[PDB]
RNA sequence: GUCCUAAGGGGGGCUCAUGGAGAACAGAAAUCUCCAGUAGAACAAAAGGGUAAAAGUCCCCUUGAUUUUGAUUUUCAGUGU
RNA sequence: ACGUACGACCAUACCCAGUGGAAAGCACGGCAUCCCGUCCGCUCUGCCCUAGUUAAGCCACUGAGGGCCCGGUUAGUAGUUGGGUCGGUGACGACCAGCGAAUCCCGGGUGUUGUACGU
């Protein structure tokens, strides 16, 4: 029998568009945005962490009725302004991107005429409150050593209050319930990549060249990674809004409009569709 | 209720001294206009957290027979209803239906203006966050009728719709959105529903200067058919239960500020 | 567009199956044979339904299987086709591009016969994919492989003939 | 304006015995020195919540750590009747240990920076003797 | 610009629902110009929001905690209908009526615990449930049996199920009583 | 002493509040300076009587920590 | 008449019944592989819209079998901590 | 206008097939020391962003068959009540209303849009 019939097509119910695209877990999203311990009618912020093949995307997001809003954003390809040109997806680049987003959020808030009702009703016995956000890992796996917790650690070190536990950081031991902060520091400053470089240079030279060809071409020794990442952290904390330009071709917005409309070809109109239908009917008759 | 999750569901659906936050179901008739669908979408966007939504066509006329409405209320545990419908005589109708014990407590009709309606997307402003409770302002002389009428019932429906979750405390940053309903005593009067985001400025004193900016939707209504409650059912619905944390006052017995029970002699 | 290097056929996995149908020492010995044939621990498969004719029970371990990937799968497939002398049938190949066969003895694979284990046959099944099969397997943004990227019976028969130099009857 | 601290920034383990002294560097809060009963002092990078250097060499409990007013030296007084001076930028002991006390060295005090003379710094150590 | 709105009739408030009621008439102009219409409507909304904000900031107590600056609100006073009835006590069961007549006090929570001390084993055991004391000896290796009991025992049945039989009989009687009570309460 | 929690011999003895050996009692521990993990002050805890007060003339207890 | 470190709870991973094409014994019905599969399986209830990266199914942790406090609600207390 | 990350409506977006895609971005990909997890580095996780490649994913367009979504017609009509009514032995035959359909038919369409960062 044939199961994909007219009745099946009529009775079919599609999922959400982003669920069909496999991008959003709405079951987690509903509990992330519509559930709160208290009912104080307060805004809620989430640190959204996403990964591509060649970039890390960190955003600070509020949820509104017509769509989400981005309070601030930071990308791992912006680390080239602070000196990190290679390994833009490793765990330390995740730490640096989280730190950069934290510094940008604090600088935008001014915590590094229009004024708020908090300032209007502030009392004498009041202190500055930290910026609070909750982590959004999406569909990623929350295992020990994952880079979502590196973005979270970098943002928390930058100064965003993110509620978390330390049992998912690298170097944590589940047997003794203790975290090896030596391993954590090594991962923060990229010592795992440096140790891999040294091990490959000891054992497999051609695989070392193939894997770290750009490091050798730019003359980035494994022993300089800790100093480079520390200087990147200092530069990020000094100037969080440093302007960076890429090697991609640069045109204006309307120039890119014209360039993309030159390659977009338009939809057929009713007259053209009717002419094609008449031509098909004539071809079928002939 | 053999299953523990089913037992939890029935205990959630059980009557309580302090009732749960109120759930609204948005549903359509057999024939419903696109403007009415947009209006229900805007109301659902206002009330996402405590609403459910149907997506089929229902052959329901609430002013003829509401047995299907009572069945839907009993099945989905929803007790506010927004019913969309369209007709030649009434082109854009929003039927506000309120339950009590899974039966119809009362009903009201709103007639949407097709010309002056503007959706939330029609305004290029910052929108309300999901789950935020806005404040309410009711203006005009139509809500001060000595006899309960359509405008009093509409005020009750709109207050109950924008009630949200009650709380004893609120953050001062949760005072950024207001919903204003304007209606005048009078051929039929016009009930206007507007939503404004609030911008606050300095004014040189302690209290700040409040400025508003339109957030949407833009809605104009004419009140139509009304189904009034039974007096006994209304009395049973307006009975107020007392919390166990609300103590019963005894004669010559008090509690001091150190928590000691203190008796009075004369 | 058929000369693109990303359309090159390759072995996805090779699955080795032994369905003894009886739990206990026979299933354990079949699992052993799979273990020294593959190099990894096998999987015990339970019977889904109860059939009194076959003498099986629900949730009773009746079968055993191993999934092998990489050049190890190619080596085991080479050994199996050496046993079958590089001759397959048109009936064996599937319409989705996968194929497989079955054998009744395993000592001829090169394993020395051990009297404490005995005689066991097994089913080989080889799955064929092109590069880009991660799209239907990854957790995030999982989608369907396009129609032009699928593998046909004619394509896998041609690949087998040009690669293993075998015959199809 | 200094705002009130309200939450934990970092909980950092590494000492095997109770911590007996702690002091920030005068330059910034990035560097923190702690002396403990495990015969050691330790430098902590407080930005990432990580250890930086572990200063070893005492054989009694390190009762006191004290930064120099310019910030280039760290002095540790211990119960092995000694005082040691360390470079905090490299974690290395400068010269040899200070010997001459008969009992436990309890307190340290650096000379103020504007009073330094003869191209050197002066360090006062108060002991149980 | 001022922060005080003067009206012929004062506003009323319900700060629990953040509701402000304006009994003054909204003099809507009799014009078809939507710009001046919305100017008037926005002015009325501005006045209402300003008076509500002033009321909230002046007549509610303010606490500055780590969560933020919070206004403590009074309970709501606007009457709105309920949607489930105020719960009533259940109809009094046969045991409850008998205990009320006979003065039988409810047991304490310590008295009704599923725990007892076995002296012979010197261990703590459960009175009922999994490995309860009501099934004692159903799994121990040796049970002595009476010759008359084995003679009167039906064929096929063993001594290792007598306690389960008694338990099922008591449980069946318990739901018989419970269903009778439920039916009588449903009739009431 | 705050209250008598469990006399091991009899619930009637517990109700009467008899202080004998092995009795679990509630004690005020404000002077011990115990602070909970959330920052609250724990001023009531459980102790076990380790002596015979009818023989000794005093009550000796050990905290159950 | 046999079986169980009980149920429950939280988190994570996966997708079912069936149909088509393939594989020694294996042959309608044993297991394995692929494709299609709005749930047509399972679990609760008695939808006229229950549930699909789950409320289904397996893993990890708890299993401590009915905690403490209360000047508050209701009932009781000749044994009123 | 195009791409990416979060989204809002949740098929006008779904099911099937074909053609094309500058730029960058996605993506396929390459390697298993460390973190981590599997029968299988298939998935998950870690390192590389070099090299190949637009073959697939993704986007645009086209094409049938379905499905789906809008507006008119059906029609103020069937049907249900008021029983307002004029006569009628009364009923009934007719008007006056209040609610109010659906089938069939005709026409159009096969996604709009928010924030941030880029091309």
């Amino acid at each position: 029998k044939l199961v994909k019939n007219s009745a099946y097509y009529s009775r079919f119910q599609t999922k959400f568009k982003r669920r069909r695209q496999g991008k959003t877990d709405y079951y987690a999203r509903k509990r992330l945005i519509t559930q709160a311990k208290n009912k104080y009618n307060a805004p809620k912020y989430r640190l959204v962490v996403r990964f591509t093949n060649r970039d890390i995307i960190t955003q600070m997001v509020t949820s509104e009725i017509n769509g989400d809003k981005i309070f601030a954003a930071a990308y791992s390809h912006e680390l080239r302004a602070y000196g990190i040109n290679h390994g833009l997806t490793n765990w330390a680049a995740a730490y640096a991107t989280g730190l950069l987003l934290a510094r940008r959020v604090l600088a935008k808030l001014g915590l590094d005429g229009e004024y708020t009702l908090t300032e209007a009703a502030e009392t004498e016995d009041g202190e500055r409150r930290p910026f609070k956000a909750i982590l959004d890992v999406g569909l990623a796996r929350t295992s020990t050593g994952a880079r979502v917790f590196g973005v979270m650690k970098g943002a928390s070190d930058g100064g965003i209050f993110i509620p978390h536990s330390e049992n998912r950081f690298p170097g944590y031991d589940i047997e003794t319930e203790e975290l090896d902060t030596e391993v954590l520091k090594k991962y923060i400053y990229g010592g795992h990549v440096a140790e891999y470089m040294e091990t490959l240079a000891d054992d497999d030279e051609e695989r070392y060249k193939s894997q770290f060809v750009k490091y050798i071409e730019d003359d980035v020794e494994a022993d300089s990674l800790e100093e480079l990442y520390a200087e990147a952290h200092k530069q990020i904390r000094a100037d969080p809004f440093r302007k960076y330009v890429s090697d991609a071709p640069k045109k204006s917005k309307e120039e890119w409009k014209a360039e993309s409309l030159k390659y977009k070809k338009a939809k057929l109109s009713r007259e053209e569709r009717k002419a094609r239908v008449e031509a098909k009917i004539k071809q079928l008759l002939a | 209720p053999r299953n523990a999750r089913s037992k939890r569901a029935l205990e959630k659906r059980a009557p309580k001294i302090v009732e749960n936050p109120k759930t609204c179901l948005f549903l359509r008739g057999t024939t419903c206009s696109q403007i009415t669908q947009d209006a229900m979408n805007d109301l659902y966007a206002m009330r996402q957290v405590h609403a459910k939504r149907f997506h089929k066509k229902n052959a329901i006329h609430p002013f003829e027979d509401a047995t299907s409405l009572c069945f839907f209320s009993e099945k989905n545990d929803c007790s506010l209803m927004v019913f969309g419908s369209s007709n030649k005589k009434r082109p854009h109708t929003l039927t506000f239906v309120r339950m009590f014990d899974y039966k119809v407590l009362d009903m009201l009709e709103f007639y949407l203006d097709p010309d002056t309606y503007r959706s939330i997307s029609q305004f290029k402003t910052s929108k309300i966050p999901i789950g935020m409770r806005p404040m309410m302002v009711f203006a005009g002389t139509a809500f001060e009728s000595p006899v309960p009428n359509a405008f009093t019932m509409a005020k009750s429906m709109l207050i109950d719709f924008f009630r949200g979750e009650p709380s004893d405390k609120i953050d001062v940053e949760g005072l950024r959105f207001v919903v204003v309903v304007t209606a005048d005593e009078p051929q039929k009067p016009i009930l206007r529903l507007r939503v404004y985001g609030i911008r606050t400025k300095r004014s040189g004193t302690r209290l700040p200067r409040v400025e508003v900016e339109e957030h949407g939707p833009r809605m104009d209504f004419r009140l139509g058919r009304m189904r009034e409650p039974d007096p006994a059912m209304l009395k049973e619905a307006m009975k107020k239960a007392k919390t166990p944390q609300e103590e019963r006052t005894k004669k010559n017995i008090s509690m001091d500020l150190l928590g000691d029970k203190i008796g009075r002699i004369h | 567009k058929a000369q693109n290097p990303m359309r090159e056929l390759r072995i996805q996995k090779l699955v080795l199956n032994i369905s003894v149908g009886e739990s206990g020492d026979r299933l354990t010995r079949a699992a052993k044979v799979l273990e020294q044939l593959s190099g990894q621990t096998p999987v015990y498969s339970k019977a889904r339904y109860t059939v009194r004719q076959f003498g099986i029970r629900r949730n009773e371990k009746i079968a055993v299987h191993v999934t092998v990937r990489g050049p190890k799968a190619e080596e085991i497939l080479e050994r199996g086709l050496k046993v079958k002398e590089y001759e397959l049938r048109r009936r064996n190949f599937s319409e989705t591009g996968n194929f497989g066969f079955g054998i009744s003895e395993h000592i001829d694979l090169g394993i020395k016969y051990d009297p404490s284990i005995g005689i066991y046959g097994m089913d080989f099944y080889c799955c064929m994919t092109r590069p880009g099969e991660r799209v239907a397997k990854r957790r995030r943004c999982k989608s369907r492989i396009g129609a032009s990227h699928r593998i046909t019976r004619e394509e896998t028969i041609r690949w087998f003939k040009q690669r293993f130099d075998g015959i199809v009857r | 304006k200094v705002h009130a601290v309200s939450r934990l920034a970092h909980r950092i383990p590494g000492h095997g015995q109770p911590i007996l002294s702690c002091q920030f560097s005068p330059v910034s809060s990035s560097r923190l020195a702690t002396g403990s009963g495990d015969n050691t002092a330790r430098i902590w990078d407080t930005d990432s919540g990580t250890p930086k250097f572990t200063l070893k060499g005492h054989t009694g409990w390190v009762l006191g750590v004290s930064w120099s007013p310019d910030g280039k030296y760290l002095a540790t007084c211990s119960m092995d009747t000694t005082v040691r001076v360390w470079d905090p930028e490299s974690g290395k002991q400068v010269n040899q240990e200070f010997r001459g006390h008969a009992k436990w060295v309890l307190a340290l005090a650096w000379q103020p920076y504007h009073l330094w003379r003869d191209g050197t710094a002066r360090l006062a150590s108060a002991s149980k003797d | 610009l001022p922060v005080t709105v003067e009206k012929p009739t004062p506003y009323t408030f319900d700060l629990g629902l953040l509701l402000a009621n304006d009994p003054n008439p909204v003099n809507v102009p009799k014009t078809t110009d939507t710009q001046v219409l919305e100017q008037h409507l926005a002015s009325v909304a501005r006045d209402g929001a300003q008076v509500l904000i002033n009321q909230l900031l002046t007549t509610t107590t303010i606490t500055a905690t780590k969560d933020g600056v919070l206004l403590t609100l009074p309970p709501p006073t606007t009457p709105l209908p309920r949607e489930k009835p105020v719960p009533q006590p259940k109809p009094e069961t046969k045991w409850q009526a008998f205990a009320r007549r006979r003065g039988i006090k409810p047991k304490t929570r310590e008295q009704r615990r599923n725990l007892q001390y076995n002296p012979t084993t010197g261990q703590w055991e459960r009175k009922w449930g999994y490995k309860g004391a009501n099934k004692r000896g159903e799994t121990d290796p040796i049970i002595e049996v009476s010759a008359a009991k084995e003679a009167m025992r039906p064929e096929g049945t063993s001594v290792r199920g007598d306690k389960r039989r008694e338990i099922r009989a008591r449980v069946k009687k318990n739901q018989k009583q419970m269903l009778r009570n439920q039916r009588i309460a449903a009739e009431k | 002493i705050l209250s008598v929690k469990k006399n091991p011999s009899n619930p009637l003895y517990t109700q009467l509040g008899v202080l004998t050996k092995g009795t679990i009692i509630e004690v005020n521990v404000s002077d011990l300076g115990i602070v909970t993990a959330s920052g609250k002050i724990a001023w009531g805890r459980y102790a076990q009587i380790t002596n015979n007060p009818e023989n000794d003339g005093c009550v000796n207890a050990v905290l159950l920590v």
